């Protein structure tokens, strides 16, 4: 009955975090739509909003910071605003893996567009459990 | 569809209503077509920086001391805090919305080719 | 229909992790209430309980330990009990470091139980931007 | 309505990571069951599967490798769902270290599938306090 | 509202009931107003350290060997394990509920000003030096 979305990273397009709706364990239902890499809410309501990303690296040659952010572009406030955000400094040539997982509940309105992105897609890990999802409560 | 500056009243699709100004947040919708929306000014530490029908103001950012940032402009109801770098420094952006302040490169045994800009170091020939 | 809460750190009060409900994209609904910095459940049930915090630091002058804990103060018990807890040692030019901590889990709770989410060293929190520190509850 | 589980480490059994349900603030509901240290799914569906562990150590006497793994035994072979490795030690003052590891993901599962969450070296786990080690499942 | 020491019976809002004592957990509610709650003593490795109507005891904590802690008092049904430091040591608290044991400072090239306390090192002064 209730709008849901679970979209996953496109592995074939490294250098950009591109969300896919038809894929490994991926879904888009009951009005949830995916336009311009943004999930779009089909009705005012409460929503669980979540995203995970997995960052891979062999050594820390030059110093890296990773950011991961889920953000809302509301009809009510027509500017991009952070809902969930995190920063990590994975720098420990030893290999490293760093996940980042965000989740929260949010009141949203029909037409609001949610986006989930990172600063450095090249560091993402093709491996699927990179996902971005929305569930209407 | 409502006209410019207006939004559709959530409870009644006929009534169609005046948005709120930067600096204020929607406390309550217009009673009806003629009347004004009950919009109210943001409390200290919050702000709205565009026309809205939001139900609360957004939180002001603070500047990143860990990145050696400094307050250019303080927070206010109609504008979020503005951060930057000291003079003789330049912003290095790690993300769209995350930069670090670094001392400009002085060109030792060399000629400053391009000067030190705000978001870029000295292109510097040595 | 179902009780939900999403509250966020107060940026204006460094040195204490103070939760706020009255902010855009912070929410408190359907009986969820916020009293004395604690979320309060309005009815017996299953709940998703979560919190995130982001710890900032510029170089590693002194060695630090950071803790983040979500805890329950039940009617049934009435002393603070850990639901979710984590510890991090981020420390061995002053290069800056960031360490997020996210805790989440499902819990049976009773009307009136009070949940709290706190850290040991608020001074190390990162209130730079919104979305980085929050505490929330969702009734299943 | 939907199956959920949140089980926690047994502190009384050091040297093995044993999950407990029959405990305050540990939960098992709507068909989720716990048999032979494994969570057991009561119906085909999508599930959020998550686990957290906290590894402790005082200085770095011996170089150690820690693994944390959640795995699926589908109804007839075990499959890795979530895995992580950490070398918290230098291989070189004895300062204490803490290494949390969180794994989480969404998975398609079938009635009867058995999920397990384990580590290589339970002795390094941190059963000091509650809330630090858990394994949980939520039906989407 | 129930009186002191009592809780409202979950199935019947009229019946109104005796909480359980430290050391025990609620196995079953009072049958009725006069009668006692079926509370039972905590199993080994668990405890309840206050009046409650909990349905399971809480797990005992273990002491932090990574912090060089030592068991003062074992766990028991009415009290969680109590941890501390060896004599000639002091607790350095990192958080309300997390301390580390450190050997007390003997005052090298100096005089012990304040003695070594339990939760604080020797305030310790140097001789004509630094
Ligand atoms: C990082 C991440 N990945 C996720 C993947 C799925 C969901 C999720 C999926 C479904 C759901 N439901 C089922 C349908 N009804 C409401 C609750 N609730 C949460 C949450 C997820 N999260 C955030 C999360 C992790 C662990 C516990 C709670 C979490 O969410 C928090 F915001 F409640």
């Amino acid at each position: 009955d209730k709008p849901v979305a679970h979209v996953v990273a496109n592995h074939q397009v490294e250098e950009q975090l591109e969300w896919l709706s038809q894929r490994a364990n991926a879904l888009l239902a009951n009005g949830m739509d995916l336009k311009d890499n943004q999930l779009v809410v089909p009705a005012d309501g409460l929503y669980l909003v979540y995203s995970q990303v997995l960052f891979k690296g062999q050594g820390c040659p030059d110093y890296v910071l990773l950011t991961h952010t889920v953000s809302r572009f509301a009809i009510s406030y027509q500017e991009k605003v952070n809902l969930l955000s995190a920063v990590k400094s994975p720098c420990p040539l030893k290999p490293w893996y760093e996940p980042i997982y965000l989740g929260g509940v949010f009141q949203l309105e029909k037409g609001d567009q949610l986006s989930a992105e990172v600063n450095l897609p090249k560091y993402l890990d093709f491996a699927g459990q990179v996902y971005f999802g929305v569930i209407a409560l | 569809v409502c006209p410019q500056g207006k939004y559709i009243h959530p409870q009644d699709n006929s009534i169609c209503c005046t948005k709120c100004h930067k600096g204020t947040y929607l406390y309550n919708d217009c009673p009806g077509p003629g009347q004004d929306t009950d919009c109210r000014e943001c409390e200290s530490g919050s702000f709205t920086a565009s026309e809205n029908h939001l139900r609360h103001c957004l939180s002001c950012s603070k500047c990143r001391k860990e990145m050696g940032q400094v307050e250019i402009s303080s927070c206010t109801v109609d504008r979020d805090t503005v951060c930057g770098c000291r003079k003789n420094q330049y912003r290095h952006y790690w993300s769209e919305n995350l930069f670090q302040c670094f001392n400009c490169s002085l060109c030792l045994n060399g000629t400053v080719h391009l000067s030190c800009q705000e978001k870029q170091n000295t292109v510097c020939t040595c």
